[PDB]
C-alpha cells in the first residue's frame, strides 16, 4: 500500500469521531513488569469505551516527564508482547516454524478469556483510533473474519502450504482408494480427542459426491467453527473504537497493515543470534560482507531476505533467539557452500542460508539481491 | 527423574524431579528456571490439570513423561 | 531467432538462439547475460518444465517465443 492507501487512511483518520464530553486525557499508571494486568484492570475498569478516544498519558513505574507519544509507542509494544504471548493462550502461533497469530480454540482453559479477547479488541482499536502500531502479525483469515469476509480453501494456502495442495489434491484427484472419512483429529497438551464434521461421523468415506462439503467442513473447522465467541469478543472490542462500516474501506492485507505495519526486523538481534558453518565466523570476511549487506538493505529486502531463508518474513515475539524450524528450535544459520559464481541457496527448514565465498562485496550484494528478488511467498 | 514441560511456543525444558515431590514445589523448580510465580501456573498431564492437592506419584507420572505449562490470567 | 526470456520480476533477456540449440545451451547463454549457473535455472514454456536434453524444436518454440525462468535456490 502507497498513494491509493495513504488516501484511504486520510479518509479513514478524518472521519473517527470523539465525543465531547470526553476527557482531554486518559492516564494510565502501569508497571512494566506486570504490564499485561495493569492495562488490562484499567482498560477494562473505564466506565464508558470513548474515554479509551482521548489522548493516552502513560507513566511507567513512576517515571515523570517522558515525551507522551513515546511512552505510548512502548506500551502498545509492551502489551502486544503479552497480549499475544502464546503462553497465556489467548492466541498461538499458527504453526511450529511461523509466528503468525491466531486465536488458540482452548482458550477456554483459563475462565476469563472471552473478557480478554475483548480487551485485546480495545487495545487494537486504540492503536488504530491513536495512530499507532500493534507488535505482532495475524493470519490471513483473522483479518478477513475483522472484515465480515468467508473463509475458503484459497485462505489455506497462505496459512498452511502442505495442507492446502493436499486439500487441493483430493479437489481434483479421486479420494475414495484411502478410506478418508469425515474425521478430523484435535491435538492438545499431546493427547487426542477426535472429532467429525457431521453426524454420521466415521462411517462416511471420502468421495466425488461428498468431496466439496467435506472440504468446506475441514476450513470451517481450522479457521472459523471453535473460535467463534473469542472472535465475537475481539470485534466487540474493536468496534468500541472504531466504526465496523469504516474499517470496511480496507481490504485484509491493509488492515494489516494498517495494524500492524510493516513488521521491521532488528538487524542486531538478529546478527547475535546466527550461528555459522562449514567455515565460516561471525570475523569471516565473506559474513562481514553479508552483515554490511543486510544493514544497506531497507525494511522490505530485510524482510524478504528473511522470508527467502527461514520460509517467513514473521519473527517471534522473543526475537532470533527462539527461532523454531521444521523440527524444534533452530537458529538462523549461515553456511559456506558452493562457489562465487553461484547464487545464494537455503534450507527453509533448518534457517539455513547456503552462501558462497564471494570474493567482494559488490558480488555478494548483486548475487543476494538476484536470489532474493526471484524468489517469491505464495 | 528427568520430566519434560512443553510451553506453548514449544520450548521444552528439563527438570531434576523427585516421585514423591509434590507438583507445588515442581512449579518450583519451574519458578527456579525460568522465574513463573507458581501460583499462575497451569500444569496439565494426559489432558488433566494438575490439582497441587495431589502428588505425582497419585498422577501416575513416569521418568521422561512429558507436562505441559500454560500461564494462568488474574481477571478483574 | 531471437526468444525472451522473462524473469520473476518481469525483467526479459533477449536472446539470440538456434533450432537445433537445446535448452542447457538456452540456460549457458542465460549464464553469460545474467551470471546465473545452468544447474540454478529452469525453465518453463507453456505451462511446462523443459528438459536439458532437448532442442529448441521439439518444444515448437519459434520466432520471438516468451520462455520463463524459474530460480531453483530454496528447499527444506
Amino acid at each position: 500500500g502507497s498513494r491509493d492507501y495513504k488516501r484511504k487512511y486520510e479518509f479513514f483518520r478524518r472521519k473517527l469521531k470523539k465525543q465531547n464530553d470526553i476527557p482531554n486525557k486518559f492516564e494510565m499508571k502501569l508497571r512494566r513488569a506486570t504490564v499485561l494486568e495493569d492495562s488490562y484492570r484499567r482498560i477494562m475498569g473505564v466506565k464508558r469505551a470513548d474515554f479509551l478516544k482521548a489522548r493516552l498519558w502513560i507513566e511507567f513505574d513512576g517515571e515523570k516527564g517522558l515525551d507522551y507519544g513515546g511512552v505510548a509507542r512502548e506500551w502498545f509494544f509492551l502489551i502486544s508482547k503479552e497480549m499475544f504471548n502464546p503462553y497465556y493462550g489467548l492466541f498461538e502461533y499458527s504453526a511450529t516454524d511461523n509466528y503468525t497469530l491466531q486465536i488458540n480454540p482452548n482458550s477456554g482453559i483459563n475462565p476469563d478469556h472471552l473478557s480478554y479477547f475483548k480487551f485485546i479488541g480495545r487495545v487494537a482499536g486504540m492503536a488504530v483510533y491513536h495512530g499507532k502500531l500493534l507488535d505482532g502479525f495475524f493470519i490471513r483469515p483473522f483479518y478477513k473474519m475483522m472484515l465480515h469476509k468467508p473463509i475458503t480453501l484459497h485462505d489455506m494456502e497462505s496459512v498452511d502450504s502442505e495442507y492446502y495442495n493436499s486439500l487441493r489434491w483430493i479437489l481434483e484427484n479421486d479420494p475414495t482408494e484411502l478410506d478418508l472419512r469425515f474425521i478430523i483429529d484435535e491435538e492438545l497438551f499431546g493427547q487426542t480427542h477426535q472429532h467429525e464434521l457431521k453426524n454420521g461421523g466415521s462411517e462416511i468415506v471420502v468421495t466425488n459426491k461428498n468431496k466439496k462439503e467435506y472440504i468446506y467442513l475441514v476450513i470451517q473447522w481450522r479457521f472459523v467453527n471453535r473460535i467463534q465467541k473469542q472472535m465475537a469478543a475481539f470485534k466487540e472490542g474493536f468496534f468500541e473504537l472504531i466504526p465496523q462500516d469504516l474499517i470496511k474501506i480496507f481490504d485484509e492485507n491493509e488492515l494489516e497493515l494498517l495494524m500492524s505495519g510493516l513488521g521491521d526486523v532488528d538487524v542486531n538481534d538478529w546478527r547475535e543470534h546466527t550461528k555459522y558453518k562449514n567455515g565460516y565466523s561471525a570475523n569471516h570476511q565473506v559474513i562481514q560482507w553479508f552483515w554490511k549487506a543486510v544493514l544497506m538493505m531497507d525494511s522490505e529486502k530485510r524482510i524478504r531476505l528473511l522470508q527467502f531463508v527461514t520460509g517467513t518474513s514473521r519473527v517471534p515475539m522473543n526475537g532470533f533467539a527462539e527461532l523454531y524450524g521444521s523440527n524444534g528450535p533452530q537458529s538462523f544459520t549461515v553456511e559456506q557452500w558452493g562457489t562465487p559464481e553461484k547464487l545464494p541457496r537455503a534450507h527453509t527448514c533448518f534457517n539455513r542460508l547456503d552462501l558462497p565465498p564471494y570474493e567482494s562485496f559488490e558480488e555478494l550484494w548483486d548475487k543476494l539481491q538476484m536470489a532474493i528478488e526471484n524468489t517469491q511467498g505464495f | 527423574m528427568q520430566i519434560f514441560v512443553k510451553t506453548l511456543t514449544g520450548k521444552t525444558i528439563t527438570l531434576e524431579v523427585e516421585p514423591s515431590d509434590t507438583i507445588e514445589n515442581v512449579k518450583a523448580k519451574i519458578q527456579d528456571k525460568e522465574g513463573i510465580p507458581p501460583d499462575q501456573q497451569r500444569l496439565i498431564f494426559a489432558g488433566k490439570q494438575l490439582e497441587d492437592g495431589r502428588t505425582l506419584s497419585d498422577y501416575n507420572i513416569q521418568k521422561e513423561s512429558t507436562l505441559h505449562l500454560v500461564l494462568r490470567l488474574r481477571g478483574g
